[PDB]
């Protein structure tokens, strides 16, 4: 097995492939989690209470440091625990906004990396997220099956 | 045959070495904890019930069963989701763990709007047009079922409703809770005849929209989508907005199933020596959607410690009640007090003939502070000589402490099984409790437990044991005075309050070429009517059965009298004209009348010449009815 | 206390030494004879019968005044013209010296038809469209009321009347009658407010045509000048023709003014020993349009009899009734019972728990041949026993001489004072009379006279004495035993006999979806509760009144269970499933079933679930109500 | 005073004048009188029972001769019983039709010879009459009042 390998499919559905697990990664204006009452991530091993299985938390690893994220010095992004029923969501705060602007820069500018012809649809002053969600849990709805995933052709 | 002053005695001191918190305790033990009704757990807990009554050796205990519709959440989970107009893709916030029985199964994607409470004036005092839009509003002030009514009359879409913190202060946001949403109460899919094939509902109460619960943390997640602070009338948290942000609209699932259930009804009779025909009904919700500690375990365990007591002091202590004493431990009560209808119903005219009155056992204890009561007038003279000897759980002070309480009564209303007796039945009805300026929040969660409440509540045995005496003091006065404990002149109060609300338009009434005379008679009617009576009373031989019979029966049609005779109790079941629903009530007369300084359309002349008339010749019936002997005029 | 065979001696010997055609002849003078309702002759009779009670000496006397609009004739002729299509040129026919109460002031013109009797299977047998047109009808058969409605519902637009020889071989072909067209009882005019401003009538029952009554002569003149025989199936004059002439119309203009009228009802009563609060009544209408001899004075006369008899039975002879006795004249009978139904109405739901019969004394006289009956089944046995030791006072024999009587019994119809207690009150009533298989012709006329009436039969006395014989039977044996003469099992035919009849489309209920399953259950239930009742009387000391006030009660209120709790009286004051009027009786159901075999449009799939559901809804009650009680099922 | 005076409106309407008391006379298909229930005139004498006075039988009596009509021979015919309330009503049964075919010629001969321009409205097999009813009664309506008599010029 190598690293995890990546696809865009339209500027709507990014998909990250780990292993036997895949993951919709979405940018949008739209958030679901929560500091108060969602799981903070501080250091990578917390991305374990993330997932279904501890051992997949390995790819969000690998994509949030291909990514640019600083476990010591950035934003902790949050994550839906493990144990709610929706379920898996990990959410980057990426604003172009005051407190999260020099951030969010460097996210997109990893994104940008990541997948040619990333699509930047933040807006100035307004909020803006990045969100995974692992192919298969409620919260990945349709996103993943066949008229989907599968017709995205995988690099990487 | 014993003297008050002993009976009160004998009461009170079973109730002082009465266990009451063992047996909330223990209702609150696994074998029932989590007792939805219907459910095999909910069925334990009637089977159980049922023995401790044949235990207590009560004159004959039996079933009343019942087979109902009604609507449980589906294997499919409901949903609460956020849909971005700019592509249309969605974002799961919640699959809610509670839901709200009867909402349309159904999904729904619009405009999320705040509506506060979702009564009628939070509504008018919007300043966003709520049509085609999905409406979130906070828990309390009135029913789920009226909430949903307020909004669909609005054109809404569907309903959010959420437990805001300052009205529920609990910690854990994730909380989910239940309710239902039928604007009224019984089976509302209730065919008069059996079927595979389907028919259509009509005048059911039920939701056209779906309505669904969320948790306090859904509710701020969607805020953090929404824009528009909310006004500080409300008195609500700062986390509330008003409505979603132009690219963002939220997307409502609702997909819950109807399940038929056998419910039991569980009675326990001790017998009248006297008049055993007649009875004081005594009740209690034994369902719960989760452990139910306070909405259920408290009157459960009141219902059986009275039941117990009371057959301890006929076989024992020599107590004999002149008319019958029934404990009802009913199901379905989560859903609209389904159990308590479905059995009013089989005596829809005839029950008023031998029911009396009916005491409600239902979150009799939910806090401290205060005791409340809500009533019909007839036993607001019985309330109070039992507040005046029965003393605060903690204060230690009579609970009787202010002269005017009776004008400060609230009424009783749709989710109390109280209810149904009164408005559908014509059976005077009590409810009451102590607790405070605060709603249990509690209520329809998981965390509805014995422990919960007893640590709210660490006099929680001391506050039941207040609550039995109340409810025992009133079952021992209605079945031991030779004259019925119903206030009947109370309601010559309630007329001349409505017809004295009525005259603050005899202008009006002259624009439409109407004389009120014929009512002002009627009321007059009335009070000869009840005038009569109390003389007639006065003149009888107290221990001649016979004319005590005469004159009892006469009190005992005098609630009943009140039941509007030109509505259908199909279409509208609640036909007190007092205490009931719809255009029939002498409220509603008002209302339509109130519309009449704007020069809106909204006012209706001719509904209230029908009104106007439909009040006048019920009151007149009710004065006709009560005057005895058709030569007496 | 005595004994039955006495009180039956008692009975028949002050029968025997009665004068009745003496009391009679004693109405038909000039201070009574035209006495129509509210009129100086009216009130004199009415002050007459008022004194003859107080030196009867009964317990109370007492009246019943109400104010009520009549409709009078005016000042201005009716009358009846023919006009000449061809210049329209018209000739006078008629100013009827009668007229018909509750008509449309109107003037109209048409084509003349001629529809046999009106009633609803005349005119579906019609060759000629009635649309349009006026009508002639023969009186007879159905109440003038109904014949209205029927044209009305075909869209005719004015009704004539007139008596055919061969249904009224009166010598007099010039003779005028009087009748009413309001299809129901009571004021039709009834604001349940008072007013100068002037509301429409609503729900009324009144005609929106004019309507008239004509003589032979007139309408034989009007055949002059018409085409086409009448059917002999028809059994008319050959006189009868169908169809105006090509070039000629009928014009009729009816202009009777609406006048408001002060009516006394006259009562006595002779008060029950054990529970005076209960009574039988027994009621006459006292008014009439000529001298109504046959129509008023054999019923005033009966009632002045019986009032006297019963009078001197309880003061000399030691009679003891249990429950009291009320004699009722009534006013304004003519006009549809009016005096007795604004009574009623005071009383709408309380008045079965008093009066648990009601003997109508109207036209009980009339014949010689037959003897006739009308009555709730629940009189049946009643009216058996006593028909098998009252005998025929012509023929010697008992009048009971058919085993089967009872199946071929025919309800009340409309025009009967009997029909509102029954159906609209809930009161179970009688009314019986010997009479032939042909009219009284003379009714509603100015021949309806003591002399006339004595002419017809000679052996008046002796028949009158025969009617008093009958109602007071009647009246002892309800006030003597302990039991209620009420034959509640009676119902379990009727009840047999509906769905026996439902059964013959027991396929039709399958291509609906639906089953008969919960009515036959509410069937079987009734027949359960009858038979706990039997067992419980059989059962009870007959000496301990308690029980039996308790048995009896329930047996009260079996009748009044079969009106329809889910029917406004004010929309449809006949509430009474099998004997009420609309479409919420049994009867109504089985016609809307019946016209499914019809692929016509007529059946009304809807309504019929919905009358299923009522009828099982108002049976089971019923049948809930008599069970007794809660805690015995 | 001389004899009553005729006049003629239109053709529907003739009118007879003697002394202070007028007459509406028409003929059409219409009768309103029966020989069963009404007064059959077998003299002149008879018609004193016609009219509210019985003197001005007169005018019917000079005018049933002046038409023709043989009090001894012809169909007698009929009127209204001057009790009724009505109430005047004298009609001659006319009709082309057997029983009364002759006569009726000879009764509109008397119409012809009283009023030039006479119309003949009856009908061969069908029925007709000549009715009269003393302006004043109700059966004379409003047939005698300023828009119709005063409109007539009287001869004769
Ligand atoms: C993801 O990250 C983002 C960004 O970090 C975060 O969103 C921020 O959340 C914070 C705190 O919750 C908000 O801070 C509040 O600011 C309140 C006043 O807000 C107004 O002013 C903002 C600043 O001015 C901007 O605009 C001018 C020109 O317009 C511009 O020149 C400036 O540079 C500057 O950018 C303004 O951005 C903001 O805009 C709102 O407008 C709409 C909503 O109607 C929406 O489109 C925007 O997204 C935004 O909501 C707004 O107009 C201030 O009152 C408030 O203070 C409260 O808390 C303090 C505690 O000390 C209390 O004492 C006080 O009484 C108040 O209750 C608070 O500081 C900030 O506005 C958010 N930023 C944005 C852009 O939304 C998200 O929450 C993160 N997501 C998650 C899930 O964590
Ligand atoms: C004013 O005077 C007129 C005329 O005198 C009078 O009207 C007549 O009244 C008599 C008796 O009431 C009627 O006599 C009856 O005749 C019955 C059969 O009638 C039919 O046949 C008639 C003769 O045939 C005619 O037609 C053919 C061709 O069509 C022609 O060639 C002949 O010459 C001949 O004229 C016919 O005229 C008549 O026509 C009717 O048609 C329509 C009605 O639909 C209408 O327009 C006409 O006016 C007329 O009504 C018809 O078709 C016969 O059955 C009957 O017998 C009854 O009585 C005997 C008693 O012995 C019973 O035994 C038997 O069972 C019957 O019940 C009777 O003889 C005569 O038809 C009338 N004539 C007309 C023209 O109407 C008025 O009553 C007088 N007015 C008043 C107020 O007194
Ligand atoms: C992730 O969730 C689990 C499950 O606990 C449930 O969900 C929580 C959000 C809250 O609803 C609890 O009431 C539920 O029991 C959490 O496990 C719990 O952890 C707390 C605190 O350490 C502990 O008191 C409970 O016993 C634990 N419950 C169980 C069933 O083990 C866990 O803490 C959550 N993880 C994070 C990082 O938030
Ligand atoms: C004209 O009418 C008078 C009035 O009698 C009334 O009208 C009749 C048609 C009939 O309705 C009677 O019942 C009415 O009384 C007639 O006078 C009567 O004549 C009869 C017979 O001779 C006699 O018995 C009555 O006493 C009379 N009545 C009165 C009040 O005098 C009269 O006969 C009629 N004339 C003709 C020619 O018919
Ligand atoms: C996570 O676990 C749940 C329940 O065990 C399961 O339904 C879901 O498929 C799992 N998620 C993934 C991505 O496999
Ligand atoms: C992305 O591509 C898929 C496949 O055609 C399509 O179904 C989806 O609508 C696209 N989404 C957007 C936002 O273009
Ligand atoms: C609500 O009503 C107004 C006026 O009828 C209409 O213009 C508007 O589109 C409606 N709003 C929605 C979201 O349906
Ligand atoms: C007002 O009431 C009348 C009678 O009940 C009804 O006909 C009318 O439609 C009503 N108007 C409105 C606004 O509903
Ligand atoms: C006869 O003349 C009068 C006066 O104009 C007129 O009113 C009437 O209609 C006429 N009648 C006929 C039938 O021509
Ligand atoms: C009655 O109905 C028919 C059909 O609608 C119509 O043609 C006819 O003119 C009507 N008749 C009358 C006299 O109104
Ligand atoms: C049949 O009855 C239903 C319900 O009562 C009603 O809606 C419908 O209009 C009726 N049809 C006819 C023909 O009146
Ligand atoms: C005939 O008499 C009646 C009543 O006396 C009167 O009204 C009428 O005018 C009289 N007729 C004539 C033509 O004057
Ligand atoms: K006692
Ligand atoms: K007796």
């Amino acid at each position: 097995n190598e690293l995890p390998s990546l696809c865009m499919l339209n500027n709507s559905f990014y998909y990250m492939r780990g292993g036997v697990n895949t993951f919709l990664i979405r940018v949008s204006d739209i958030s679901v989690l929560m500091k108060e009452y969602d799981v903070s991530i501080y250091e990578p091993e917390d991305l374990g209470n993330c997932l279904n299985k501890s051992d997949s938390s390995w790819a969000i690893h690998w994509f949030s440091n291909a990514l640019g994220h600083d476990w010591l010095m950035d934003p902790p992004m949050l994550c839906r625990n493990k144990t709610k029923k929706e379920g898996s969501n990990i959410q980057f705060n990426i604003s172009k906004a005051d407190d999260a602007r020099v951030y969010g820069k460097k996210i997109r500018n990893g994104m940008r990396h990541l997948f040619r012809g990333f699509h930047d649809p933040c807006e100035e002053g307004k909020v803006c997220y990045l969100t995974i969600n692992q192919c298969g849990d409620p919260s990945s709805f349709d996103y993943c099956g066949v008229n989907h995933l599968s017709k995205c052709q995988f690099d990487h | 045959r014993l003297y008050w002053d002993d009976l009160k005695r004998k009461l009170s001191e079973k109730l002082d070495s009465t266990d009451f918190t063992s047996t909330i305790k223990l209702l609150n033990e696994n074998s029932y904890v989590p007792r939805e009704a219907g459910s095999q757990k909910d069925e334990n807990l009637a089977l159980y019930v049922e023995n401790q009554f044949r235990e207590f050796k009560l004159s004959k205990v039996w079933r009343d069963q019942h087979f109902v519709k009604i609507q449980v959440k589906d294997s499919a989970q409901n949903s609460v989701i956020i849909v971005d107009k700019n592509g249309r893709l969605v974002y799961l916030v919640e699959n809610p763990g509670g839901y709200v029985a009867y909402s349309k199964a159904a999904t729904v994607t619009g405009k999320l709007v705040h509506a506060n409470f979702g009564t009628k004036k939070d509504f008018e005092d919007l300043y966003t047009p709520v049509n085609g839009s999905i409406v979130i509003v906070r828990a309390g002030k009135i029913t789920f079922a009226e909430k949903v009514a307020n909004a669909e009359s609005l054109n809404a879409i569907g309903v959010l409703i959420y437990m805001d913190q300052t009205k529920f202060p609990i910690v854990n946001a994730e909380l989910s809770f239940f309710g239902h949403a039928h604007l009224g109460t019984g089976d509302p899919y209730t065919p008069g005849f059996p079927s595979t094939q389907f028919p259509p509902s009509r005048s059911s109460g039920l939701p056209n929209i779906p309505v669904q619960t969320i948790s306090r943390a859904a509710a701020e997640k969607l805020f953090g989508n929404m824009e528009g602070d909310c006004p500080s009338d409300w008195k609500t948290d700062s986390t509330c907005r008003m409505v979603t942000s132009e690219s963002k609209n939220v997307k409502l699932t609702v997909s819950n199933v109807l399940k038929e259930i056998k419910i039991l009804n569980i009675f326990g009779v001790i017998k009248g020596f006297v008049e055993p025909d007649h009875y004081v009904v005594v009740g209690a919700q034994r369902d719960a959607w989760g452990p139910g500690a306070a909405k259920s375990g408290v009157g459960t365990a009141l219902l059986l410690k009275l039941a117990q007591m009371f057959s301890d002091m006929v076989l024992k202590d020599g107590f004999q009640p002149s008319r019958s004493i029934i404990f009802a431990s009913w199901s379905a009560g989560d859903f609209g007090s389904v159990g308590a209808t479905e059995w009013l119903e089989g005596y829809l005219s005839s029950l008023h003939l031998k029911a009396f009155t009916y005491i409600n056992l239902d979150k009799a204890v939910l806090g401290t502070s205060n005791f409340k009561v809500s009533a019909s007038p007839l036993l607001y003279t019985l309330i109070e000589k039992t507040m005046q000897n029965v003393k605060h759980p903690v204060t230690g002070q009579f609970l009787y402490q202010d002269s005017n309480w009776a004008s400060k009564v609230e009424k009783l209303t749709l989710d109390n099984a109280a209810f149904p007796f009164l408005a559908y039945s014509g059976i005077p009805a009590v409810s009451f409790c102590f607790c405070e300026d605060t709603d249990y929040p509690y209520l329809g969660t998981t965390m509805d437990t014995y422990k919960e409440l007893i640590e709210r509540i660490p006099e929680l045995n001391k506050v039941a044991r207040a609550a039995a005496e109340v409810a025992g003091q009133f079952v021992i006065k209605l079945t031991h005075d030779v004259e019925l404990n119903l206030d009947y002149e109370r309601y010559n109060s309630q007329l001349l309050s409505f017809v004295r609300d009525l005259n603050q338009y005899r202008a009006d009434i002259k624009e439409m070429g109407l004389s009120l005379q014929w009512l002002y008679s009627a009321r007059g009617d009335f009070f000869r009517a009840t005038s009569r009576l109390t003389t007639d009373f006065g003149n009888a031989e107290k221990t001649d059965r016979f004319v005590m019979k005469k004159l009892n029966d006469r009190v005992m049609r005098v609630e009943y009298h009140f039941l509007s005779p030109y509505v259908s109790p199909k279409e509208s079941p609640f036909r007190h004209v007092f205490w009931g629903s719809g255009s029939h009530t002498l409220p509603a007369l008002l209302e339509n009348l109130k519309l009449r300084k704007q020069n809106n359309g909204a006012f209706n002349e001719t509904l209230f010449r029908n009104q106007l008339a439909l009040a006048t010749w019920t009151i007149q019936g009710a004065a006709n009815a009560l005057s005895g002997d058709v030569w007496d005029i």
